[PDB]
């Protein structure tokens, strides 16, 4: 996970804009409704029937501020994320037995809520930056499997 | 299958998307190309840079396809059958790529269709795409 | 699609499997929950120990529903409706895992049958195998 | 990539018996029948066109004991998969620019063919040890994309 300088530029500098009480409550919502064999993992969050009662869960947005700033704690170390992101892979591979295709996912789904919040500005370099980014989350949180 | 909400969704969304479609197309095959390079080389006589008139006209080929897949969605298999030969036989694209793009054809209409990007919609088109990607790895 | 040799083949190799059937889907199941611990969480209520008679009657089950899915090649959508609707709805499969028990069947047969188990043999059971994956993934 | 000691004895007894001028071959011809997109990568090795064409191609045959080789090369250092698949890697992620996904799908391809040639001895316990080994061959040869 080498990011250049203009990468790293690209990716800060959109990041300080984030809604960190929102963005990672609609990412986790999407990857519910988008994707609701994930639900598996989140049966004690109550009402997911619909994609509304998904959104406008509390649980999840409460739950999806905790998975944003692992996010922000990831693009802060950028050069060891097997080491911030150890104690999340125990829990996630050791413990829940979320298949890691499913980090590759969240990722993805991550980015399709920066493109719809910040449109133009999300450009293709931008986005190519934040997938580097989200690839090197994904593979980090998989590392117990690895 | 794609449900009727789902047929609704997606009808939707492309109607919003209008003239803009291969643009829209053009410009998700640049996040390809940049986020995914792997890409790269299936297109070795594509000049890929920026404001390159052969992505441009590529982009316009593949919305028209997508826009065929919409408007013969109960039909999708017999209406993309010509492209399956072509992407499984003449080009062998693996598979993995059909996910790459798609997920590069939502990014772009994200960016693009504020209103119309929920997160239902979101997972209409998911859908959508999914189903155009499993015609276009059949053969 | 699968082609004609594809159903020739995949039949031919299902006839040589014979009143095995049941031990083999045993066998892929206990293959995939020992290579891919990740699949056990499906199955809490399951002793998943070697002789288990939980797994023994799950992998006819599912040796079962493969058969029928044979017999009924033309019409998969529709042979295997119900199951899809299991396996989406109710029990949320992720589709990754999908094809995971599909190459442990994969392995199973090849464990089993020497003969039978040639590169085109194998080509057609990995399609026929992805085919019934995207059906029970459909819903 | 730790295996257990039961693991890696189940591992290293099996591998003894390989035909080393012969599995590589009907392992990369396999790839190459079963997941025809694998082609792409081969077009100088000629007739490809059916699958007997395929396994009796002598460039196949040929290739592919150098692809054994090093996978016996893991199986010497696995816990440096890493640096033992640095040059590869380089070649396959920044010169071939192979997706990683068919490093999985050879790596399944050569278990199905360990499985053929062994029968009842390629107990499930076997193959869960050797889907780690082929697992963190594919992970360190994509190092490159991480
Ligand atoms: C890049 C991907 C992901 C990140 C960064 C992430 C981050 C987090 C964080 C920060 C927590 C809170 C842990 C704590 O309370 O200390 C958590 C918990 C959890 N995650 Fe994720 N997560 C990711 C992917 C996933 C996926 C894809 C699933 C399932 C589909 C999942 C299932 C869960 C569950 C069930 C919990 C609650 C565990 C518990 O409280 O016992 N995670 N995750
Ligand atoms: C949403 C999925 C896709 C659609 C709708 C689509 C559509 C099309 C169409 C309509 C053409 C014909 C253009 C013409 O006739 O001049 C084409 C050609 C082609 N496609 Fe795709 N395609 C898709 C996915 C992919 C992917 C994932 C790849 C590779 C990463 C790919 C690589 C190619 C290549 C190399 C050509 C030939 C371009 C040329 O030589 O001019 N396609 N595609
Ligand atoms: C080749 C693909 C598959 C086939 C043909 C198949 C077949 C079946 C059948 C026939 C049943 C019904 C058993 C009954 O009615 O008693 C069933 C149930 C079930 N399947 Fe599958 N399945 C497949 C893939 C999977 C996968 C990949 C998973 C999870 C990793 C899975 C998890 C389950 C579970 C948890 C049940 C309920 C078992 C119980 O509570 O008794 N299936 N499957
Ligand atoms: C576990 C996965 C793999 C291993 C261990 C492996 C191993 C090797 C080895 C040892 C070589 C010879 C390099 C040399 O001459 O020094 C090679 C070359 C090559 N590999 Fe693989 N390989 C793997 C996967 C793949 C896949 C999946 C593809 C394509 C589908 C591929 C495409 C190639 C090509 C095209 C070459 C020739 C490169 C050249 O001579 O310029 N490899 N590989």
């Amino acid at each position: 996970v080498h990011l250049t300088p203009e990468e790293k530029s690209a990716v800060t500098a959109l990041w300080g804009k984030v809604n960190v009480d929102e963005v990672g409550g609609e990412a986790l919502g999407r990857l519910l409704v988008v994707y609701p064999w994930t639900q598996r993992f989140f049966e004690s969050f109550g009402d997911l029937s619909t994609p509304d009662a998904v959104m406008g869960n509390p649980k999840v947005k409460a739950h999806g501020k905790k998975v944003l700033g692992a996010f922000s704690d990831g693009l802060a170390h950028l050069d060891n994320l097997k080491g911030t992101f150890a104690t999340l892979s125990e829990l996630h591979c050791d413990k829940l037995h979320v298949d890691p295709e499913n980090f590759r996912l969240l990722g993805n789904v991550l980015v399709c809520v920066l493109a719809h919040h910040f449109g133009k500005e999300f450009t293709p370099p931008v986005q190519a930056a934040y997938q580097k980014v989200v690839a090197g989350v994904a593979n980090a949180l998989a590392h117990k499997y690895h | 299958v794609l449900s009727p909400a789902d047929k609704t969704n997606v009808k939707a969304a492309w109607g919003k998307v209008g003239a803009h479609a291969g643009e829209y197309g053009a410009e998700a095959l640049e996040r390809m190309f940049l986020s995914f390079p792997t890409t790269k080389t299936y297109f070795p006589h594509f000049d890929l840079s920026h404001g390159s008139a052969q992505v441009k006209g590529h982009g316009k080929k593949v919305a028209d396809a997508l826009t065929n897949a919409v408007a013969h969605v109960d039909d999708m298999p017999n209406a993309l059958s010509a492209l399956s030969d072509l992407h499984a036989h003449k080009l062998r694209v693996d598979p993995v790529n059909f996910k790459l793009l798609s997920h590069c054809l939502l990014v772009t209409l994200a960016a693009h269709l504020p209103a119309e990007f929920t997160p239902a919609v979101h997972a209409s088109l998911d859908k959508f795409l999914a189903s155009v990607s499993t015609v276009l790895t059949s053969k």
